[PDB]
């Protein structure tokens, strides 16, 4: 029996990415696709758990995307102001305003220590 | 749908919808300025069972944006949903806007289903193979494989799948130009798409329904403000004689016998005055097959008051005079000995000409007592064996509320 073409702005294929990178992913505008590291960069993320690291693409400004991704430490940004949420191990979140064309770090490689979790990746 | 892009002007009637900030979004279509066609499942708790999707207000704020073949730019329109209207059986829904749209207009419906082996079209904002959010509508290409009750059955040629956000678009048949709708997508396969996996590519739409649009689309002409102008005829062949009247637009509207309503002066008479079969409407509109009144012509080559329908030796007139005197005309005869006309009204087969006294009386001439009360002296254009516009300028059937409210 056939689904219905319902759009639920569930991300499309997160439960093999799941399998495959580590990374999971959950609801979004639909703007923001997983891809490869390979000269297409746009949007990187490195953590220290999965397959090491993953690149996102943006479609459309505004976007945004609900991954989740464990023990991250690292950001770069291109082209574009990147707003970053991310939590600690006590569960509160904070909110990092990472600049263009630049590259910042998280907790782990950042003031705290602390070895935290990404939960929203935003596009200005 | 995967395909070519298309922004061109043959399919701006289309639109996309969106159920609360990120909730649900699908697909849909105009089928009026003030209306969009789409799928009931969109508003449903769970789409798969799209029973509970009731008439009235949107559960969450609902949009849509019509004639925006790419989301970058600002051309369209944008519109918010206020009530919806279910289809009693299948999965279909008719969206009404707060406003309409003027400047787009709506796609025609079949006149009846497609069969096997006929090649139509779809056009959506749903998935492609390669991105999970378009930034332009794309037009797909499908065959019939069957048709079933209610519904019809159709599988991508050569790939082309029906996806995922393609919910309530229209699946599209044109000829010579003319583009109409054949039915509205509900579920699919989802091969060739982009995160998933699978080889068929085959689709189910609900099949197009003219009387479901037709009878809501146009279900407020009458019940409010009309005019006294109306008459009786049977206008569609019916073997039931059917009510016309004019609306606050100036234009004549048909409302059939089963009163349901079509599609499309001082005194206002029909009747199939040359027996043609097709009801007419002091200038004759003669009527023709389509339902559709022709260019009218003079009966002849001032000082009567009223004239009503009245049929001689099987074929008429009678117009009551300001002398108290009643004629008929075929030619004329004397109606009655003397000037002893009275409100005069149409004919009726009660067993006969029927009219109103002022003293609020009703009766028939072969007068004999109609009406056991004296009720009918508010009483205007009495029209045909069943039998007034009313206090209200609705019209009762003898008084059965013929007309919906």
């Amino acid at each position: 029996e056939m689904p219905q073409a319902v759009e639920d702005f569930s991300y499309p294929g997160a439960a093999k990415i799941q399998a495959e990178t580590g990374a999971i992913l959950k609801r979004g505008n639909g703007h923001m696709l997983m891809t490869s590291c390979d000269g297409s960069e746009d949007i990187q993320v490195m953590s220290r758990t999965g397959q090491k690291d993953f690149c996102f693409n943006v479609m459309a400004k505004p976007a945004y995307l609900t991954l989740e991704v464990p023990q991250a430490y690292g950001i770069w940004t291109s082209a574009d102001p990147v707003k970053t949420t991310i939590k600690d191990t006590d569960g509160t979140a904070t909110v990092i305003n990472a600049p263009a064309n630049d590259f910042t770090g998280y907790g782990e490689a950042g003031s705290t220590g602390e070895p935290t979790t990404l939960i929203e990746l935003r596009v200005a | 749908t995967v395909g070519d892009p298309t922004t061109d002007a043959k399919l701006d009637f289309t639109a996309r919808l969106t159920i609360g900030t990120d909730y649900r979004s699908c697909s849909g279509a105009l089928v009026d300025t003030q209306w969009v066609l789409t799928a009931a499942s969109c508003f449903a708790d769970d789409p798969n069972q799209p029973d509970t999707v009731a008439a009235g207000k949107p559960a969450q704020l609902t949009r849509a944006t019509v004639g925006r073949a790419d989301s970058n730019i600002a051309n369209g329109y944008v519109r918010e949903v206020v009530e919806l209207v279910p289809h009693p059986e299948r999965d279909m829904v008719l969206a009404r806007l707060d406003k309409a749209i003027p400047d787009i207009a709506p796609v025609r419906l079949a006149s009846d289903a497609p069969t096997a082996g006929t090649p139509l079209t779809a056009v959506g904002f749903g998935r492609t193979k390669d991105e999970w959010v378009p930034i332009q509508r794309h037009q797909g290409a499908f065959t019939v494989t069957s048709v079933t009750a209610g519904a019809v059955n159709v599988t991508g040629q050569g790939g082309d799948a029906i996806c995922a956000g393609d919910t309530g678009g229209p699946l599209l048949q044109d000829k010579n130009g003319t583009l109409h709708l054949v039915g509205v997508n509900n579920r699919s396969m989802q091969g060739g798409c982009y995160g998933s996996e699978t080889t068929s590519t085959d689709a189910i739409a609900a099949m197009s329904d003219a009387d479901f649009v037709t009878q809501t689309v146009n279900r407020d002409l009458g019940t409010g403000n009309l005019s006294d102008l109306v008459a009786s005829a049977d206008f569609n062949s019916d073997g039931r004689t059917d009510v016309a009247a004019v609306l606050e637009d100036g234009s004549l509207h048909a409302f059939y016998a089963k009163l349901e309503y079509g599609r499309e002066m001082v005194q206002i008479i029909g009747g199939d005055f040359n027996s043609d079969g097709n009801g007419d409407i002091l200038n004759l509109y003669t009527g023709t097959a389509t339902g559709i009144l022709n260019k009218s012509k003079p009966m002849w080559h001032k000082t009567i008051k009223q004239v009503t329908r009245f049929k001689f030796n099987g074929r008429g007139l009678v117009a009551q005079w300001g002398d108290g005197n009643l004629y008929g005309y075929y030619t004329k005869v004397k109606m009655w000995p003397d000037a002893t006309w009275t409100r005069l009204t149409g004919t009726a087969d009660i067993n006969d000409l029927t009219a109103v006294r002022d003293d609020g009386s009703l009766n028939w001439y072969a007068a004999r007592k109609l009406w056991p009360d004296n009720t009918w002296t508010p009483m205007k254009r009495i029209i045909g064996g069943d039998i007034a516009v009313g206090g209200q300028s609705t019209l009762l059937l003898y008084g059965i509320a013929m007309r919906p409210a």
